[PDB]
RNA sequence: CCAUAUAUAUAAUUUUAAUUAUAUAUAAUUUUAUAUUAUUUAUUAAUAUAAAGAAAGGAAUUAAGACAAAUCAUAAUGAUCCUUAUAAUAUGGGUAAUAGACGUGCUAUAAUAAAAUGAUAAUAAAAUUAUAUAAAAUAUAUUUAAUUAUAUUUAAUUAAUAAUAUAAAACAUUUUAAUUUUUAAUAUAUUUUUUUAUUAUAAUAUGAAUUAUAAUCUGAAAUUCGAUUAUAUGAAAAAA
RNA sequence: ACUUAAGCAGUGGAGCAUGUUAUUUAAUUCGAUAAUCCACGACUAACCUUACCAUAUUUUGAAUAUUAUAAUAAUUAU
């Protein structure tokens, strides 16, 4: 476990799913709060259907957020589960995180944030 | 970008404690101080919006800036407008 | 100590003039105090968390191309009519 | 009486119970009407005011509701909206503060 | 308030129909002080389930309505 | 992994604590040599004596059974019950009532012990300050000042910077009821802050409960029911 | 071998504070009860907290969904 390196160690920082120092310290809490409600948000956003008894539920780990000075990336393990002509629904899930161009999520999550 | 930077200077580690009733709990807030010399003010703002750019996570930043320069009301609104109310202004 | 009281005085006013500050020789009450109190009601009021938050309901209008599933709520209404399936549900509620 | 306060308030956006929102809605209304609770008071407190001014002032200090009374907020634990052993540093009960800092929700907080 | 230089606590009451019909002033404002002008009139205070009713001389001004509405019974 | 000891790095040694800070690494679970005792005969162990060492502490880390626990406030699910009320809001009241009984703590019941005083300021650590913190000064209690408590005014600092905050016991002098073991008047002395002679000369100057009066503090509000200060009051508490 | 026993150092008959219990109370919110003992949580109960009492007052209420209406913005062809 060479903390010299970083491929032999897990930095101490990853240990904790809000990664963020705010020299403000209400907002540092706020943010802890936004957080955990999003992470609860996402899982609730994780169940899909394509009409009755085509139920998907993706299952997705526990968020980590990384708080840098001037950005939040929220990354996320997930697991899911002729396709090249149509999106099924966790690509359009996946799509609506970042990619839509008028109401994806972050936009929304950078206002709240 | 030609600045002199001295090095990230130890500072003293704050401790945070919190008993659980007897589980501790402790949160350490470590800090580095990098102090810049002998530079003009417009390198030294490309240098802070550089850095802020490509920050870490978990990273928080504080700068003071010391410009060498030459020589050469809520409430207080409210209180009047409550004084120039009919409420106060007839017992005056 | 020797120093006149009348030239710390002048001292203390022509101070207080220069900065800024409230010169209250005679030493009345004046709520000078409450009115340099800060606001604390922002801080306040932000306890909970922001409530302008995305939620489960506004998914539908965002994305209608997606039918998401709340299975919380699935189950509660299950049991809603798994009660009222055995004579267990709730009365009417008294109306006016 | 389709709200139970005499003020329409936004929800909070986590756990909910009645305390947690009778908490709420004074911390709402305590932030809407704190300049003027302070202007009162500043008039009822000014010894260079007239007598009769500052009565005034005191009555209608008085005369406010329960709600905009800056005393009557109560940090509650966010997560369980229990009232006692609430720690300020993460608006938790110690309880919800243990299970968090042992799950890593709690950011650079480790066991000891 | 009780430092003497903020001055009594005074609150709203009905006191003019008091001052003009004679009927009694109920109240649940304990924390009242009993101004010098109260003086005669009757008051009729909460004790947190009844209504004592009491009449103000001025031996009681100063002191607060709370005080003349026992709250506990005795034994 | 802490801590401890050491090395390197970093700090333009005015954010100074370089006697520091915090990153990385090293170290020990110590080792060697004799002598005496025992030995499963040494290449063992203990004791002692030498030698080299700074080296002497601590924490965490897995399962399996048994019983308890609904402030299980360590949840979830289910069942069951209320639905104009067992849900919800406001005003006031209670949780503070007082015959007892007990647990825990604080203050005491005096001389190996209490008090007062000690300014170029004896000597700390660890924390806290944007939902603050409050310096110095001035004014009043109040008495030359100091001390203590409030008020006025808010300097600096959102902090290795400034503030809370000159640590306190310690130590030194003085004082101290019971105690005629003392004080005082005269003499007296080569003990002079003192000696000697002759004359007079169970609760305190311990304790601080209770209560009265007047102020103050926070708060919109101190009545039930808060805290502080001053002037009074001055209880119980001695033995086993 | 927990425990006991021994030794050392204390504390321990009062006042107060704080809990529990008993009684009281409109309420004194809640906590034990198969015979040694033991109902006993407070990182702060004036209002809030609060769970309790009295008196007033609210009635789809804090949620999600359905179905209507009344507006408000976007789009069709009014
Ligand atoms: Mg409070
Ligand atoms: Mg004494
Ligand atoms: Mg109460
Ligand atoms: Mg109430």
């Amino acid at each position: 476990g060479n903390i010299n390196n970083k491929l032999q160690h897990l930095n101490n920082m990853n240990n904790w799913n809000t990664q963020i120092y705010n020299y403000n310290k209400n907002m540092e809490i706020m943010n802890t709060m936004n957080d955990k409600l999003i992470n609860k948000l996402l899982y609730k956003m994780m169940t899909l259907k394509l009409n009755n008894m085509n139920i998907n539920k993706i299952i997705m780990s526990k968020t980590i957020n990384q708080h840098s000075l001037n950005k939040l990336n929220i990354k996320f393990y997930y697991y899911n589960n002729n396709n090249n002509y149509y999106m099924n629904m966790m690509n359009k899930l996946m799509n609506i995180m970042n990619n839509n161009m008028n109401n994806n999520l972050c936009n929304i999550l950078s206002y709240y944030y | 970008l030609g600045i002199p930077l001295t090095g990230p200077k130890p500072l003293p580690t704050r401790r945070e404690r919190w008993t659980v009733i007897k589980e501790n709990f402790e949160r350490h807030t470590h800090k580095r101080l990098i102090r810049a010399w002998d530079t003009n003010p417009e390198v030294l703002q490309m240098l802070i919006a550089y850095i802020t750019k490509h920050s870490m996570a978990g990273v928080g930043m504080k700068c003071n800036f010391f410009q060498r320069s030459e020589i050469s009301s809520a409430v207080g609104q409210k209180v009047l407008e409550l004084l120039d109310s009919p409420d106060f202004k007839k017992h005056l | 100590m020797n120093v006149p009281k009348a030239r710390l005085l002048k001292v203390a006013e022509l101070s207080a003039k220069i900065f800024d500050q409230n010169f209250n020789p005679s030493g009345i009450r004046t709520g000078s105090k409450i009115l340099n109190e800060r606001l604390k009601g922002p801080s306040v009021a932000s306890y909970y968390g922001n409530p302008d938050i995305l939620k489960f309901r506004h998914l539908k209008t965002l994305y209608p191309d997606i039918e998401f599933v709340d299975l919380e709520e699935q189950y509660r209404l299950s049991m809603v009519e798994a009660k009222k399936r055995r004579g267990k549900g709730a009365p009417k509620k008294m109306k006016k | 009486g389709n709200f139970r306060f005499p003020i329409k308030t936004k929800l909070p956006p986590g756990f909910i119970n009645a305390r947690i929102l009778r908490d709420n809605f004074k911390r709402q209304q305590f932030k809407e009407n704190e300049i003027l609770v302070k202007s009162l008071k500043f008039i009822a407190r000014n010894m260079n005011l007239p007598t009769k001014l500052r009565l005034e002032a005191q009555l209608k200090l008085n005369a406010l509701p329960n709600y905009m009374r800056s005393t009557q907020i109560k940090n509650r634990c966010v997560d369980s909206g229990h009232a006692r052993f609430v720690l300020s540093d993460f608006r938790l009960c110690r309880y919800q503060f243990r299970e968090n800092a042992l799950k890593g929700n709690l950011p650079g907080v480790k066991k000891g | 308030s009780r430092s003497v230089w903020k001055g009594p606590n005074i609150v709203p009451l009905p006191i003019r129909e008091a001052m003009t019909k004679g009927t009694p002033i109920r109240t649940n404002a304990r924390a009242a002080t009993i101004l010098p002008q109260f003086v005669g009139l009757k008051f009729q205070i909460h004790n947190g389930k009844e209504y004592v009713p009491i009449e103000i001389s001025e031996d009681m001004v100063g002191h607060k309505l709370g005080e003349f509405a026992p709250t506990r019974k005795r034994f």
